[PDB]
């Protein structure tokens, strides 16, 4: 492939460099339309800018935490982090979010990876070996209440059991209602005068539930869960302007008030170098 | 070799090697030729 | 001039005619047939009394009144005393059979009411006591009398609550079982052909009933003004393709 | 010795994975299969059998009576019953259809709603059933109702009427657990002319109503049902 | 495959929507019999509703517990949870049970998975590493009595040894006496006047015995066993009405007295939306 | 590839792709045609 | 039983590796794709569309 | 393989059920030598009683 | 596939499918026919 | 290095499984078999030989 062809002096009536940008086109002008060039080859394919590659590496999408401790006398397991759910979403952490929102609709399979590490912040004789259970409680399913509900039987709901310190990995097909995931949605769930606005009203993929299967030892053990997400088989439509201001909420486009100028001011003139 | 039955379980896809910027760079209704005048 | 409506079933030395039928159901779309060798286990040649057992026995009649809750019969129990069918039953170790069930209830074009006639394979009843109380033998072997769902709880008997099918499921879903309605305005009989359904090729006829026939009023009986407020319901049932095997001394069963 | 590398996920137990295992009983011979009528292969086979809907839900303890929709003689213009179409909740919820839908997260497809009339044979009636697609309110009078999917039913010799709620939807799947964006409409029924009883007859007549799914139907993404739970393991 | 064909106005003598439900049939009526439709395709196969899929994921069927402690002076090992059996059955936990009882007879191979985790509720210097032995004591075999009987030699009885914290996995062929497993049984074991009623009289597959192989350390260690069961090669006959009331016992259909109405009462009229 | 000798040890079965609701939805003895009268 | 040896790196999680995984939802059927104008395949496709430069940065 | 063949009434001079155990043999008598039987197949091979299986765990 | 060189290292043997009880059930010197008299 | 994943059950010992193992005595030659009357192949062969029943159990 040639990156530049050889081109010499020109004295024409045919001027490729004068255009009318009002038309909305970006005319494909090249170095050889306005200087004299020599042949050179590309030596490159643009492999690593493919959208599959761009969205295809694992990104941290969520960090939560649960603890193993005596539940005796706990009136609210959920509240003691005896167990914890995660109303699943990808808008939480901003790194991957800015990348996805370069597109309007996106479609891809997900390959999640869950790392769990334990901490024992206060005096323990040892480090116990805990098994985590991660169970996907899709919408319309019983929601745990206690850390050892009938729920956790999860006879019809996919669940994975792995050890703290290890990692669990499993992918799931693209479970969108539509043909693709909306990255934006300028609508409502119905014509209500007070119903929410935006994506949130589409993001309804349930929540992920985590718990330790082990009963309690004499000390307490903090287990912190990190969920990583990798898109595989990516398809993206309609590019948009990149995010400039900071994010404030999962699912709304809102930016913070009295934010700071995002364009760097010159130290000098327009004329400055 | 796929070891698994479902398609979601296969590895990453392989390069589009599609590439056609004209839907974005030249969505004009009447074709523009480089070198010919923009507005006639 | 054949209508879905008029029918004749002749089986053995007995015939039934209905002039107001609503087709007939054949459970699971299969018609009773004898036991093939490829499916056989017991090495004994079986006995097939044919026409002496495969005829129509009419059980004693019930009375549908505005307060009726529904009735339940078990097979082969209901027939335990009918003619030679019954003798064969007590005298062989094993037996197998399909049936034609014909439920009858006629009224006039001023009455309203609708019965559900359903056959439930393996209808294991629940104790009204709860917990793990069992349902004694006698209680699940009412004989031709069947069980009267509007009778009182008894001790060691089953629960007789209709919205729960006598087992913890809702009346509304009984329609997943082969069934037919008798709607006075349409229908006057219900006929169901039952093929033999079991997890073994042949079984004992006394320790295990393989279907319960259930007739349940769903739209209450409503008679014309100053009519007598009740109608009789009659059940006639015929064993079909019956086979008995392992003949001997003659079972003695509780009560 | 062949060199290997183990990946993330090694040693995990995923209740949904499908692999080979050693048999604990090497060489054992299972009992022969014999033929049994009734084999089921797909839950899609059974949700096409219709079952009764306790439409008359207004009672206070479960009763045979909540299956009966009453009809009044001589009323004109008026409304017989109304319900939204959240098949995973409300009237639908205990029906076989409702009960299976609850094992899945998403459903799509047409529903078949039929009404069987049980009044005396010498009576007569004309009813209108209307399906209102998502976007409008439950109709408030027949005029409103009749502008959407509807069937004038003429009560005759043929006892049942089968109304279909054709799949009307932007999004190709809806949630089985009730959700707004994903909502399916309303179903109402009104007198078209009116029920008329013959002489010597009196009182209310009832309609029985059934629901089953058309062959159209799709259910996906299995999950656990809210319809059953427990507090301690059972024992014998 | 078409999901709907195109159909237009109709003015016929042929009315597919009038039927007689008294017959017991559900006539196959479609949208196109009563409105004007357009063609649409199914795009779907009904894969995930196959009974193999429905009963084919692991469900928790049993949680038991045994402890490692000094048996010195224990007069009843079984009673000290020195070891524990499990009169095997699937009726115990309700999630999987409601799923199976949608059918009358069921036939399938089982693939069991056993997770074992340890707990040390009171002061230990460390976490010991225990090996569990799970031995299938079919009916007619000697039954342990002590946690280190000759029984546990299990020279003819399949047994698996795995480590606490790990998982053991092994499947077993369909070991039913009949051609299929009965989900219900309206019979007795014989014509006795007082003999039990129901399935229980068929469920006689023995019991599973668990024990720790390790002798005792200075502290005590609680090991809790969870058995998961996955049906593979499923065959199901005769569908039945789903379970509506709660369960009370393994193997009987009995429901609790003064249970609550299972059909939700309307907040409003029959006419309400 | 099966690594094991016994059939019970193989993975899950593969979709019936059988599907025939008529044993449940139309177990009537005389065939009913949609469009023809139910009761003649 | 086939003899194996594990190499350095076993058990690591590299966010950039690309391998197969079991599907949590065996047999599930995704929604059909419909056509949507605008598909992007390479970031190289979009950086050829011109956009305005805030050249007058002096504010 | 048949487990039992079909066999009917017999009135013979050929009695397979009378033997002399003093000989040391166990004569191979079957159900069909003394009652009327119907055909049935074995459906079974005797796999799990092979001595390799018996001593092999 | 055997991964090992020695025969002892291979898995269990496979069913004799030999089966001949006559060395045990009928070790008589002069053949006995069922149905013929035992002692002539 | 070929990528692998280990499944549940790894490391377990099931007394009934049947796999290959290294021989501790590489290259050893077993004693030749000679003929011995009486070989048994199936327990089904022997349960067809009749034996006496202590029917008179009353002692
Ligand atoms: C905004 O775009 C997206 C893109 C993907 C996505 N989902 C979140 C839910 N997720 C998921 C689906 C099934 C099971 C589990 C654990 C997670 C798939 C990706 N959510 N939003
Ligand atoms: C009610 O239906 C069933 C269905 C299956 C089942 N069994 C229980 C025993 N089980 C089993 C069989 C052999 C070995 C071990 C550990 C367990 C197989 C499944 N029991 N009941």
């Amino acid at each position: 492939t040639v990156a530049s062809i050889s081109s010499g002096p020109k004295h024409t009536q045919k001027v490729p460099i004068l255009t009318a940008n009002e038309t909305g086109a970006t005319m494909p002008v090249l170095p050889s339309d306005s200087i004299e060039t020599r042949t050179t080859y590309m030596h490159f394919n643009g492999s690593e800018t493919d959208v599959e590659c761009f969205l295809g590496r694992a990104a941290c999408v969520h960090v939560t935490e649960i603890q193993n401790k005596d539940a005796t006398g706990i009136d609210n397991h959920r509240e003691a982090k005896l167990f914890n759910d995660w109303k699943i979403n990808l808008s939480s952490l901003v790194q991957l979010r800015k990348k996805l929102e370069l597109f309007t609709y996106v479609r891809f399979d997900s390959e999640y990876t869950i790392l769990a590490t334990a901490s024992q912040p206060d005096s323990a004789n040892y480090s116990s070996n805990l098994v985590v259970q991660a169970m996907y409680v899709p919408p319309g399913a019983p929601n745990p209440k206690e850390w050892d509900d009938y729920t956790w039987q999860s006879a019809s709901n996919p669940s994975v059991f792995f050890k703290v310190g290890d990692t669990s990995r499993f992918s799931v097909p693209y479970v969108g209602l539509a043909s693709a995931y909306n990255c934006f949605y300028d609508g409502y769930s119905h014509d209500d005068a007070e119903t929410q606005y935006g994506i949130t009203v589409l993001n309804h993929m349930g929540s992920m539930a985590f718990r330790i299967v082990n009963e309690h030892d004499e000390h307490k053990t903090l287990v912190k869960i990190r969920v990583y997400h990798r898109a595989k088989h990516v398809e993206a439509w309609i590019p948009r302007a990149p995010r400039a201001l900071p994010y404030t909420s999962i699912g709304r486009t809102n930016y913070p008030k009295n934010t700071e100028p995002v364009i760097k001011k010159r130290k000098g003139d327009i004329k400055s170098y | 070799i796929n070891y698994y039955k479902d398609a979601a379980s296969t590895s990453s896809a392989g390069q589009s090697l599609s590439m056609d910027p004209s839907k974005f760079t030249e969505p004009v209704k009447d074709l523009m030729l480089k070198g010919a005048p923009a507005l006639n | 001039g054949y209508s879905d409506r008029v029918q004749q079933i002749t089986l053995g030395n007995s015939t039934i005619t209905t002039q107001e039928a609503a087709n007939a159901v054949v459970c699971y779309a299969e018609w009773p047939e004898y036991l093939p060798d490829v499916d056989a286990s017991d090495v004994n040649k079986t006995s097939k009394p044919d026409t002496s057992v495969c005829r129509f026995y009419t059980l004693d009649s019930k009375t549908w009144t505005t307060g009726s809750k529904g009735w339940c019969w078990k097979l082969p129990d209901a027939l335990k005393d009918m003619g030679v069918f019954g003798q064969n039953m007590f005298f062989h170790s094993l037996g197998r059979s399909g049936y034609t069930v014909h439920v009858q209830c006629n009224a006039t074009k001023f009455h309203s009411g609708c019965l559900l006639v359903v056959v439930i394979p393996e209808h294991q009843l629940a104790s009204h006591e709860g917990g793990n109380v069992s349902v004694k033998y006698t209680f699940t072997h009412p004989g031709e009398r069947g069980i009267d769902l509007s009778s009182a709880n008894e001790v060691g008997g089953p629960v007789k609550d209709v919205l729960y099918n006598m087992n913890g499921t809702l009346l509304g879903n009984l329609l997943i079982f082969p069934h037919q309605f008798i709607n006075l305005r349409t229908n006057n009989t219900a006929t169901i052909v039952i093929p033999y359904i079991n997890s073994v090729p042949i079984d004992s006829m006394t320790r295990h009933n393989n279907v319960s026939l259930m007739v349940i009023p769903i739209a209450p009986l409503t008679v014309p003004t100053g009519a007598t407020p009740s109608l009789p319901i009659t059940v006639t049932i015929a064993p079909m393709c019956t086979e008995f095997s392992g003949i001997r001394s003659k079972s003695i069963v509780p009560q | 010795g062949l060199p290997t590398t183990t990946l993330p996920g090694s040693g995990q137990f995923l209740t949904t994975d499908d692999r080979q295992s050693p048999s604990a009983l090497p060489n054992y011979e299972p009992t022969p299969r014999i033929h049994i009528p009734g084999k089921v292969h797909n839950l899609l086979e059974i949700i096409q059998v219709d079952t009764l809907i306790p439409m008359n839900n207004t009672h206070t303890k479960d009763e045979v009576n909540s299956y009966l929709i009453p009809l009044n003689a001589n009323r004109q213009n008026e409304q017989v019953f109304g319900t939204n179409l959240f098949i995973g909740d409300g009237v639908f919820k205990t029906t076989l259809l409702g009960e299976i839908v609850q094992y899945y997260t998403h459903w799509s497809g047409s529903l078949r709603f039929s009404l069987m009339y049980t009044g005396p044979a010498l009576s007569s009636a004309k009813l209108i059933l209307a399906y209102t697609p998502p976007g409008a309110r439950g109709p408030q009078d027949r005029r409103e109702a009749m502008l959407g999917t509807h069937v004038v039913w003429d009560i005759g010799l043929q006892s049942t009427i089968v109304m279909t709620i054709p799949w009307t939807s932007g999004v190709q799947f809806r949630y089985t657990d009730p959700d707004t964006y994903t909502s399916a409409g309303f179903l109402s029924c009104w007198y078209q002319t009116s029920l008329i009883l013959p002489p010597e007859t009196t009182g209310q007549v009832y309609l029985l109503s059934f629901i089953s799914a058309c062959p159209d139907f799709k259910l996906r993404l299995m999950k656990d049902t809210q319809t059953i739970s427990q507090t301690v393991a059972l024992t014998e």
